[PDB]
Formats: C-alpha cells, sequence, structure tokens
C-alpha cells in the first residue's frame, strides 16, 4: 500500500486565511506519523483529543481529513473542542465530541505579509465544520447594509498586520487539524 | 437592541483598527530618530498625517451614543475619551490664529540672541552660552548682564503675544463646559461616578496648599542656611535679613539649586560616590549595563525584556555617517514592540538612566491587555514616579557593594551622609516653592483675578513671599518674566512636577515596609524582595480604568496624596540644619531690595 499524502500538505508554498479553509481529503493509504515526531521541538502546540499522542501511529480510521491555514499566535488556544473566543463563533468551530490532533508552528519569516484576514461581526454562531466565506457589510441594528463606514454598519473583514518586528503573540502561525472517525465502516487508513 | 450592546460593536472594531495603523506611525518616528535623513523625514510626514486624520473621522460618529444611557463604568470611560472636541470647537478663522501664536513662541524661544557690548559682531545664544555663565561664574557684575539681557529681549517680546494666548484659549475651555482654562487642566484628577472616591477639581488646589502649609519649617532651614554660605562667596551683596537675588541660583530661572553645590558643600574634604573609574577598570560596556538593571527587576517578580528589545534596540551611538537624536526615551510602538534608545557612556550617570528607562518600560508591559484608550498611567504624575524610585535604590551604597562596583572595604560615616542629602535637597525640596508658586500664578491669571496691568507686580510679590527671592533689578509691566520659561511659552502643564514629588515617596515609604526595612529612609533597597514587587503590580496592570485615588489606596492604604513622607526622608537634614542656625536668623523680610 502506498504512503500517505501528509508530506505533501504538511510543507505548501502558500496557505489560506482562517475564513477560508481546506478541506484535502486522506483515504485507502497506509500513513506513518514518526515523521511529525522527529520534528517535535519546531511545534509549537501538539494537543490530540480523544486519542492518545503517544501510540497512536498503529490506529486504523475510517476516514481522515485536514484543514490547514493561518492565524495568529493569540487565537491559537481558541482550537479546541469548547471555546467562545472570536475564532470559535466565526471562523472555524469544532464539535464538543472531537478526536483528532492539532499542530501549530512558527512561520514569522515567509507569512509575514498583508493578505490575511478573519471575521469580526456576524449574526450568530456557527455551526460546527461551518465554511463562510461571504464579503457583505454588517449592521448592529438590522439585517445588510449597503454602505461600510457609515453609521451602525460594519465592514467585517480585518486584515491581519503582520510584520518581523511585533511580538510574539501577534506573529504568525500555520495550524494544521486533523480529524479521526472510529464507527463501523471498512477501513481507509491504516 | 439596547444602546449600550452597539457601543461596544464600536469599541470592538475601533481597537483592533486603530492598533494597526498606530504601528506604522510609530515604526517611522523610530527610523528618523536612529538616520537623519531627508527622505526618512518624508515616511514620518505620510505616516503620521494618517493616523491623525483616522482619529477625528472616527470620533465623529462616537459622539452620536448618549452617555445619560450607558451604566458599564468601562465603556464610559472610553466613549468620554473619543468624545472630546478638542481644539475643533473653534472657527475657522480662530483655530488659524491660535496655532500660529503658538509656533511663533517655540521660534522666538529656539532661536534667541543676545550681542554682548563692547563686540557688536559676535553674539551668544542659550542652549550653549548663557547657561555656562549661569552655571560657571562667580563674577556678580557677569551674571547680572546674563539674566537681565536675555529677559530683556526675549521677554519683552512675548509679551503681547502672550495676552491673546490666555484670551484664546479661556474659550476653548469655555465652550468645553469648563469655567477656564485652568480647570481643563485640573480635570486629570477627576473621578465621578464611583461612591466613596470621588474628587472635584476644586479640590485640588485645597490639597496642595494644605500639603505645602506643612513644608515652610524645612525649606526656610534651607534656605537661611544657603543664604549664610553665599555671604562668603559675594562680600558686599547679601543681607543677613533679606531675600536671595534672583541671578545668584546656579541657573537661569531659579528652577533647581544644584549648581550652588560647590559653594554650599556641608564637608568639603570627604568626597562624594563615583564608580566611573570601576567600572572603565573592568572594561564594562554599553550592553552591560542593561544587562544588570534587567537582573533588578526580575529580582522583585517583575518579567525580562521580550527578544525583540535586543534585537531591534539601540543603546550605541552609530558613528561612522549615521546621524541620530540621543536624548534617552522609551518606546511603545505598539503590537508589543518595545525598545530603547540611548546613546550610552561608560559613567555613573549613565547607568542611573538606564535603570529609570528600564522602569518605563515595565510600566508598558503592564497595561499592554488593557482596552487601547486605557493604556496610560493613572494621571500625569504617575508614569515619572515610577521611574524614579528605581534611580533611588540602584544608588544606594549596599546595592553597589552587591553588583561589586563599590568594594566592601567602604566604610559610611554620619559625615558623607548629610553630604548625600544636601545635594538631593537642593534639587527635590528647593524646586517645591518654584512650581507651586508659578501654577498658582497661571491659574489666577486664567480666572482673571489678576488684571492685565498688574501681572508682573503680582509676580514679585509671590516670589517674595512664597519662595523669598528678589528682583535684581526693578521690572515694570512690560516684562513678560514668566514666558521666559520652556514650558509657559510651549504651553505645558507644571502641577504634574509637584504631585511626582509627593506620589514618589508616598510609593517608596510603602514598598520598604513590604520589604521589612528599619532606619532612616534615604538607606532602604527594594531589591529581592517579592512582596514589594508584588504590591507595585497591581497599580501597574489597572492602567486607566480605575480611578487613581484607587490604584494609590492599592499601594499606600491611603486615597489622597500626603506630604509626611516626604519629611520622614529628609528628617536627618532637618536636626542637622537647626544646629547651624541657632546664632543666625531663620526667615526673610520683604522690604529689603538690593536697589535701594
Ligand atoms: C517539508 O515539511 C514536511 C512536513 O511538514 C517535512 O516532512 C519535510 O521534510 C519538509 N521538507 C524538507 C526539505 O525538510
Ligand atoms: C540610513 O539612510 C540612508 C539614506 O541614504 C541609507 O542609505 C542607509 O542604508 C540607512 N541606514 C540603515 C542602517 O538603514
Ligand atoms: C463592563 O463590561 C465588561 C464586559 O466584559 C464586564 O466584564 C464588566 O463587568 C462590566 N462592568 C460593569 C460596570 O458591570
Ligand atoms: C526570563 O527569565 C526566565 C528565567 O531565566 C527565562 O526562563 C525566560 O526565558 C526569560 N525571558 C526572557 C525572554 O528574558
Ligand atoms: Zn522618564
Amino acid at each position: 500500500t502506498n504512503i500517505c499524502p501528509f508530506d505533501q500538505v504538511f510543507n505548501k508554498t502558500q496557505f489560506p486565511s482562517v475564513y477560508a479553509w481546506e478541506r484535502v481529503r486522506i483515504s485507502d493509504c497506509v500513513s506513518d506519523y514518526t515523521v511529525l515526531y522527529n520534528s517535535s521541538a519546531s511545534f509549537s502546540t501538539f494537543k490530540c483529543y480523544g486519542v492518545s499522542p503517544t501510540k497512536l501511529n498503529d490506529l486504523c480510521f475510517s476516514g481522515v481529513y485536514a484543514d490547514y491555514f493561518v492565524v495568529k499566535g493569540d487565537h491559537v488556544h481558541q482550537i479546541a473542542p469548547g471555546q467562545t473566543g472570536v475564532i470559535a463563533d466565526y471562523n472555524y468551530k469544532l464539535p464538543s465530541e472531537f478526536v483528532g490532533c492539532i499542530l501549530a508552528w512558527n512561520t514569522r519569516t515567509i507569512d509575514s505579509k498583508r493578505g490575511f484576514y478573519y471575521r469580526l461581526f456576524r449574526h450568530g454562531n456557527i455551526r460546527p465544520y461551518e465554511r463562510d466565506t461571504s464579503n457583505v457589510p454588517y449592521n448592529a441594528a438590522g439585517g445588510t447594509c449597503n454602505q461600510p463606514g457609515t453609521h451602525n454598519c460594519y465592514e467585517p473583514l480585518q486584515d491581519y498586520g503582520f510584520t518581523s518586528t511585533s511580538g510574539v503573540g501577534y506573529q504568525p502561525f500555520r495550524v494544521v487539524v486533523l480529524s479521526f472517525e472510529l464507527l463501523n465502516a471498512p477501513a481507509t487508513v491504516c | 437592541s439596547t444602546i449600550e450592546e452597539q457601543a461596544k460593536t464600536f469599541l470592538d472594531k475601533f481597537n483592533h483598527e486603530a492598533e494597526d495603523l498606530f504601528y506604522q506611525s510609530s515604526l517611522a518616528s523610530w527610523n528618523y530618530n536612529t538616520n537623519i535623513t531627508e527622505e526618512n523625514v518624508q515616511n514620518m510626514n505620510n505616516a503620521g498625517d494618517k493616523w491623525s486624520a483616522f482619529l477625528k473621522e472616527q470620533s465623529t460618529l462616537a459622539q452620536m451614543y448618549p452617555l445619560q444611557e450607558i451604566q458599564n463604568l468601562t465603556v464610559k470611560l472610553q466613549l468620554q475619551a473619543l468624545q472630546q472636541n478638542g481644539s475643533s470647537v473653534l472657527s475657522e478663522d480662530k483655530s488659524k490664529r491660535l496655532n500660529t501664536i503658538l509656533n511663533t513662541m517655540s521660534t522666538i524661544y529656539s532661536t534667541g540672541k543676545v550681542c554682548n557690548p563692547d563686540n557688536p559682531q559676535e553674539c551668544l545664544l542659550l542652549e550653549p552660552g548663557l547657561n555656562e555663565i549661569m552655571a560657571n561664574s562667580l563674577d556678580y557684575n557677569e551674571r547680572l548682564w546674563a539674566w537681565e539681557s536675555w529677559r530683556s529681549e526675549v521677554g519683552k517680546q512675548l509679551r503681547p503675544l502672550y495676552e491673546e494666548y490666555v484670551v484664546l484659549k479661556n474659550e476653548m475651555a469655555r465652550a468645553n463646559h469648563y469655567e477656564d482654562y485652568g480647570d481643563y487642566w485640573r480635570g486629570d484628577y477627576e473621578v465621578n461616578g464611583v461612591d466613596g472616591y470621588d474628587y472635584s477639581r476644586g479640590q485640588l488646589i485645597e490639597d496642595v496648599e494644605h500639603t505645602f502649609e506643612e513644608i515652610k519649617p524645612l525649606y526656610e532651614h534651607l534656605h537661611a542656611y544657603v543664604r549664610a554660605k553665599l555671604m562668603n562667596a559675594y562680600p558686599s551683596y547679601i543681607s543677613p535679613i533679606g531675600c536671595l537675588p534672583a541671578h545668584l541660583l546656579g541657573d537661569m530661572w531659579g528652577r533647581f539649586w544644584t549648581n550652588l553645590y560647590s559653594l554650599t558643600v556641608p564637608f568639603g574634604q570627604k568626597p562624594n560616590i563615583d564608580v566611573t573609574d570601576a567600572m572603565v577598570d573592568q572594561a564594562w560596556d554599553a550592553q552591560r549595563i542593561f544587562k544588570e538593571a534587567e537582573k533588578f527587576f526580575v529580582s522583585v517578580g517583575l518579567p525580562n525584556m521580550t527578544q525583540g528589545f535586543w534585537e531591534n534596540s539601540m543603546l550605541t551611538d552609530p558613528g561612522n555617517v549615521q546621524k541620530a537624536v540621543c536624548h534617552p526615551t522609551a518606546w511603545d510602538l505598539g503590537k508589543g514592540d518595545f525598545r530603547i534608545l540611548m546613546c550610552t557612556k561608560v559613567t555613573m550617570d549613565d547607568f542611573l538612566t538606564a535603570h529609570h528607562e528600564m522602569g518605563h518600560i515595565q510600566y508598558d508591559m503592564a497595561y499592554a491587555a488593557q482596552p487601547f484608550l486605557l493604556r496610560n498611567g493613572a494621571n500625569e504624575g504617575f508614569h515619572e514616579a515610577v521611574g524614579e524610585i528605581m534611580s533611588l535604590s540602584a544608588a544606594t551604597p549596599k546595592h553597589l557593594k552587591s553588583i561589586g562596583l563599590l568594594s566592601p572595604d567602604f566604610q559610611e560615616d554620619n559625615e558623607t551622609e548629610i553630604n548625600f542629602l544636601l545635594k538631593q535637597a537642593l534639587t527635590i525640596v528647593g524646586t517645591l516653592p518654584f512650581t507651586y508658586m508659578l501654577e498658582k500664578w497661571r491659574w489666577m491669571v486664567f480666572k482673571g483675578e489678576i488684571p492685565k496691568d498688574q501681572w508682573m507686580k503680582k509676580w514679585w510679590e509671590m516670589k517674595r513671599e512664597i519662595v523669598g527671592v528678589v528682583e535684581p533689578v526693578p521690572h515694570d509691566e512690560t516684562y513678560c518674566d514668566p514666558a521666559s520659561l520652556f514650558h509657559v511659552s510651549n504651553d505645558y502643564s507644571f502641577i504634574r512636577y509637584y504631585t511626582r514629588t509627593l506620589y514618589q515617596f508616598q510609593f517608596q515609604e510603602a514598598l520598604c515596609q513590604a520589604a521589612k526595612h528599619e532606619g532612616p529612609l534615604h538607606k532602604c533597597d527594594i531589591s529581592n524582595s517579592t512582596e514589594a514587587g508584588q504590591k507595585l503590580f497591581n497599580m501597574l496592570r489597572l492602567g486607566k480604568s480605575e480611578p487613581w485615588t484607587l490604584a494609590l489606596e492599592n499601594v499606600v492604604g491611603a486615597k489622597n496624596m500626603n506630604v509626611r513622607p516626604l519629611l520622614n526622608y529628609f528628617e536627618p537634614l532637618f536636626t542637622w540644619l537647626k544646629d547651624q542656625n541657632k546664632n543666625s536668623f531663620v526667615g526673610w523680610s520683604t522690604d529689603w531690595s538690593p536697589y535701594a
């Protein structure tokens, strides 16, 4: 059986913003997680929920996903089952019965440019595993506005001003999230 | 739904949107201050105006959320800050006239020169020159020439301009629901809406006078001792029952008495403490000075410097062709960026001011988690007081022994203890009557109780009664002597220097008790004391979100400013001064004059 595509999605040239995350799919392959353990000091965050962090290589799943985006260092703790924040409300949500692992590392010398955005306001929290990619103005007293910068009308996308001179908490981080499904089904990834 | 939900949304977009612009504007100012080119200034002009134009537009629609329908206190503080009309209430032509008046005062003060008699070709300026004379001359007829000439050419040309400055800026305060301009500056100490912590604007006048009435017995004894020693220098120019002429105080305006130490040293055979020689022998550099001062703050529990502080700061003169401004400053660029600009030298003076600047940085980290509009000290006098108490502890002989600068074979005697206190007294205590009198003169002029034809008459009447300084030459109504100072001519408030002195000795006394210190207050060190740091950190992390009355109570346990700790610091000097003036007169008579 062939080798998992984990090294082709764990190291790319461009990453997307949080408001538009990708969902590359991993199936019908064998996988080796020792590659993510040799470079253990390069990851500032390695948290696994549901499954043990150590001794997970010998597991068999019915389906594995992968989502990757770029978020600041002050919003990394928001990616977890159970939180409110701003990302957990309007950008990326995780179900309370999530099982998987979350990875993040610092990329101060690559993603230090303007072009990364995130959502600020909306009408109501989104559902788990929901994707929103709208660019329509927002209001605090009605439905939709037609003039950002005008009373009670606001633009919902704020830029992540990224500079290498800023502090650690304001520097870019790349986050890759793995979701494991362990129900009764034929084994896809083992 | 309600009006508070729509007001928090406006305070959620602004904080994220303003912080981005404030970082870019502050980044262009850093480059010019470290690299002086005609191209670098262009970036500052381009970036700075973008931030300036950002605030007026944002504050325009912040006035449409009324303040009588909000009950959450942290939102009212931010909304009131952004609802300030400022100088935008005046008309289109009146605002311009006020603006050009201020630029004229800055120009005339900076480019003022005096040409000496008998030499009409070469003239003398202030920043160098006139100063040198008022710091290193003992000739009576030479100091008088420099004192009078500067006030006759620079001060006389500021008389018509200053009259318009009061009337054009009093109406700005009146339109802003203040009865005069003096009340504008007194609004920095106002607290409303909290039961048990209110502080009216008019209570600042009552408290300042109440505290000053307990300072005179110390001031008169030091005043009489200085007068006696100054009779030796000038044979037949000082009276034993009179005042002191204004041109014999070691500086041009009498603000500080530091330059009089040579003529008033109590024990001249014993030298002061200087560790410059010990530093150069051990090959200390600029990096070591800032490395040692960082260890001081870690011991008291406060955090240590960020990685970007070392990679980005400037701690040595660039040399070669790159130029820079050498004024020591502390920067808070935004987004967690902190740096220090300093042209460090291997001296004792530069070692102490490193602790002063690094103390400012620690304050900026404490309230970085607060909202953007609430990132400052409790009032105008809190930021400076925090830095001052750090330099006091590092200057103690016991601290210098620990860091290896002063040998353990150094014995401290009572003679050197008095010498240290008198040097401190000539700077701290000597300036208190000067600051209190000048602000009082400005306050009563704004109210209008001093008519325009009695400005100078009441200026020297208060000088002889509160400060006890007499003029050498009569000054009529065409002079504007108070305008000769930088703060008065360039529109800066002065009462922050009076409160900073009192706050800094309340902080020190409270922190020395937390460290369990026994003895005189001038030997107390706060190093290796976690309790002192924990007590101080509670005030620092509050910022502007809480009244300064409560923030002061977190450290000293009191709600109002007090002067008693100041006298405790200078108590040993008081006892020695009394034993010197037994066969002499204490006080001054107002009827004396050197011109009659
Ligand atoms: C690219 O990244 C992957 C995982 O992120 C790593 O296994 C691979 O070795 C990296 N490429 C190089 C040349 O190191
Ligand atoms: C300072 O400015 C000059 C402008 O000509 C530039 O050439 C130089 O590289 C600058 N120095 C630094 C350290 O950037
Ligand atoms: C003010 O609003 C903040 C919003 O987080 C809240 O935490 C705080 O308790 C409020 N203060 C008052 C006056 O209730
Ligand atoms: C502060 O000091 C502690 C203890 O030495 C150290 O672990 C930490 O990394 C230091 N932080 C910085 C960046 O100075
Ligand atoms: Zn300072």
